[PDB]
Formats: structure tokens, C-alpha cells, sequence
């Protein structure tokens, strides 16, 4: 697992990319890692609606 | 599945470490040559002609470009880790001095045209406006370098190291392609055409002359034109190839991208030599500067 | 680790229908200084990377199922 505790306060204007990693030998819990425009990486809760909003907005 | 897979960027540390030494060598040579040209011109105020003023401005531009080179070398080593402020500042300085050098070469060409072709006519008297022409050229260069300052930041990728790139919004690619028109028209085409016209007519007048030093002047003109072409034509050809590829004019593939990237790197190295070669071609190829330099050394 | 003075898109052409059973991760990148179009790249369990078409409903379904966990 690349995430211990999830973060908050990430606006869509600061996100550069989002990577969703499914469960497997690496980790038993689904993970979402967002790369911001400043290079920092933020861990997001997959169950939170915010991640779904970000992803659906991006895909559009 | 292999039909649709991401293009993986290709790199070679073998050239990454070699580019550092190339840039350092060019830095040292440009520093020394431009410093000597400046010292020789500024030591004695006697015999300060239009050509001396043009050469002094050109030496200033080349010295500033060389002074920016080392930061570019370190960036090539490890990517732009220096922040956004230095990205903007160094980019502005580099591009301002690039435009200044090109336009000063064009001005020198026009000056020589007016001095040789219209030597008997009254138009030669118009070449006494060196100070304001040089000031206008510096102003135009500063104006043309604004987009670099306005739209540049450190962009972080996921497969490539951070780069002092542009950020113009969702359509940054197309806007960047359009902004490429300025360096290719006010940076290659217009100066190239001015130089070609001026030096072609200058050569036509010299060839029909009866001087004993016509031949050396013709050789120097040929060398100037050939050095300009060698320095700048390959880079602009590669840039045009990239612009055509991005617009789907030429079919796009991973290998073609790698080829264009390697060509861009090589041609940037090649074009960076103008700062080193200008002092030898424009300043120390004439007897006046060599005599002055020998005088100062005493 | 690599270098570049010309950021370019990470996909030349895209497919639709990558089976979730073979998906290890999915990356979505919004338009920016790199490309003028959104990019979807699925890294499979065997290491192969496959680009996907953002407009296809299949990509949206795969992503939503992955998020649901």
C-alpha cells in the first residue's frame, strides 16, 4: 500500500493526474493517488464521492 | 494490443554527461572571446565607428547568452529543479539575447550594404543612426521574448523529469505551435532574407570592383553567411519537421518522435556555437581589432 | 529519469474493451501542457500498458467498477 491516511482539500484546479490501483498482492485495499501540478502526490479515499467527481470530470 | 501502446520516451546518459562538457567548453570560449572584444573596443575611445558600436552590442548579447548557458547545462543534467522563478528569468534572458544577436547580425549586414553598394550615394549617410537602431533592436527583442516570461513554469511529468516548459491552458500544444512562428520568422526567415539580399548585392558590387582587398572581403562575407546558415538552418528545419508532425501532415510514430528529439538536442548544441564564433568572424577577422588587442596587452 | 524539451502525448491510438480481469491499474491525465486531449492508460497485471479511448462508455464503466472495489 502506498497510502496510510487519505488527504483532503485537493481542488480540480491543482490536480494534474489521477492513478487508481486495484487490490492485489501489493495491497488489499484499492488506492487512488493524485499527482498535483506542483509534483506532490496526494492519497485520496476511493469511497469518497470527491474522487468519483474528479475522475468523471476529467474523462469528460 | 501492441498496435495501441504508449510511446516510451528514449534517453541516453552517454550524451547527457557529454552535453555538460560541450556546454562548459562553449561557456568558457564565449566568455573569453566576448570579454576580449569588449575590452579592445572600450579601452580606447579613438576610432569608434558604427561597426565598433554594432560589435559592442553583439558582444554584450553573446556574453549574456553564454552566461546563461551553465544553468541550461545543469538542467540538461538533472531537469529543471531550480524552480519557476529561475525558469522564467533565465528563459527571458536567453531568448532576449538570441533575438538581439540575430537582429544585430541583420543590422550589420544592412550597414555593410549601405557602406559598400551606396558608397557614392547619399543613403550611406543614414548609417550614422547606430545608437537608436541598436536601442530599437534591443527593445524589439525584449518585446518578442514576453511570451516566454508570461507562460513558463516547471512542468512535472510521470515518465520524464521536470521541464521549464510552457503552460497556456488546455490548448497549450496548439498555442505553442503558433508561438513558434515568431522565432521562425523574426528569428530565421526575415534576418536570413535581409542578410541574403544585402550581402548578395554587396558581392555583386565588390566583384566588379578593382581593389586589391576585394578577395578577402568576399571570402569574409561568404564565411559570415555560411556560419549563420550552419548555426541556425538545421535547428529551424528540425523545428518545422516537428510542427508538421504535430499537425498530422507527416504520419506520427514513436521512432519518429525519438528521431526528432535527438535532432532537436543536436541542433541546439550546434546553434549554441554562435556566441563562440561571432567574435572570430566579426571582430578579430579585421586588422583594426587585432592591432588594438596587441596594443592593450602591453 | 529521462529528459525531453518537447512534451508529447502518451498515446498515438486507443482501443476499447480491455477486460477488467487483466487490469492492474488505470491512469487518467487531463488536458494540459502535455496533450490537448485526456489520456487513459491501463497497466495490466503482466506489465503491458494499453491506451484507452476516454469517450467510450467501457472506460467509464471500468473505472467506476474499479473505484467501487
Amino acid at each position: 500500500c502506498q497510502c496510510l491516511q487519505t488527504l483532503q482539500g485537493i481542488h480540480l484546479k491543482n490536480i494534474q493526474s489521477v492513478k487508481v490501483k486495484s487490490p492485489g498482492p501489493h495491497c488489499a485495499q484499492t488506492e487512488v493517488i493524485a499527482t498535483l501540478k506542483n509534483g506532490q502526490k496526494a492519497c485520496l479515499n476511493p469511497a469518497s464521492p470527491m474522487v468519483k467527481k474528479i475522475i468523471e470530470k476529467m474523462l469528460k | 494490443l501492441l498496435d495501441a501502446a504508449p510511446c516510451e520516451p528514449e534517453s541516453l546518459e552517454i550524451n547527457k554527461y557529454f552535453v555538460v562538457i560541450i556546454y562548459a567548453l562553449v561557456f568558457l570560449l564565449s566568455l573569453l572571446g566576448n570579454s576580449l572584444v569588449m575590452l579592445v573596443i572600450l579601452y580606447s575611445r579613438v576610432g569608434r565607428s558604427v561597426t565598433d558600436v554594432y560589435l559592442l552590442n553583439l558582444a554584450l548579447a553573446d556574453l549574456l547568452f553564454a552566461l546563461t548557458l551553465p544553468i541550461w547545462a545543469a538542467s540538461k543534467v538533472n531537469g529543471w529543479i531550480f524552480g519557476t522563478f529561475l525558469c522564467k528569468v533565465v528563459s527571458l534572458l536567453k531568448e532576449v539575447n538570441f533575438y538581439s544577436g540575430i537582429l544585430l547580425l541583420a543590422c550589420i549586414s544592412v550597414d555593410r550594404y549601405l557602406a559598400i553598394v551606396h558608397a557614392t550615394r547619399t543613403l550611406t549617410q543614414k548609417r550614422y543612426l547606430v545608437k537608436f537602431i541598436c536601442l530599437s533592436i534591443w527593445g524589439l527583442s525584449l518585446l518578442l521574448a514576453l511570451p516566454v516570461l508570461l507562460f513558463r513554469r516547471t512542468v512535472y511529468s510521470s515518465n520524464v523529469s521536470p521541464a521549464c516548459y510552457e503552460d497556456m491552458g488546455n490548448n497549450t500544444a496548439n498555442w505553442r505551435m503558433l508561438l513558434r512562428i515568431l522565432p521562425q520568422s523574426f528569428g530565421f526567415i526575415v534576418p536570413l532574407l535581409i542578410m541574403l539580399f544585402c550581402y548578395g548585392f554587396t558581392l555583386r558590387t565588390l566583384f566588379k570592383a578593382h581593389m586589391g582587398q576585394k578577395h578577402r572581403a568576399m571570402r569574409v562575407i561568404f564565411a559570415v553567411v555560411l556560419i549563420f546558415l550552419l548555426c541556425w538552418l538545421p535547428y529551424n528545419l528540425v523545428l518545422l519537421a516537428d510542427t508538421l508532425m504535430r499537425t498530422q501532415v507527416i504520419q506520427e510514430t514513436c521512432e519518429r518522435r525519438n528521431h526528432i528529439d535527438r535532432a532537436l538536442d543536436a541542433t541546439e548544441i550546434l546553434g549554441i556555437l554562435h556566441s563562440c564564433l561571432n567574435p572570430l568572424i566579426y571582430a578579430f577577422i579585421g586588422q583594426k581589432f587585432r592591432h588594438g588587442l596587441l596594443k592593450i596587452l602591453a
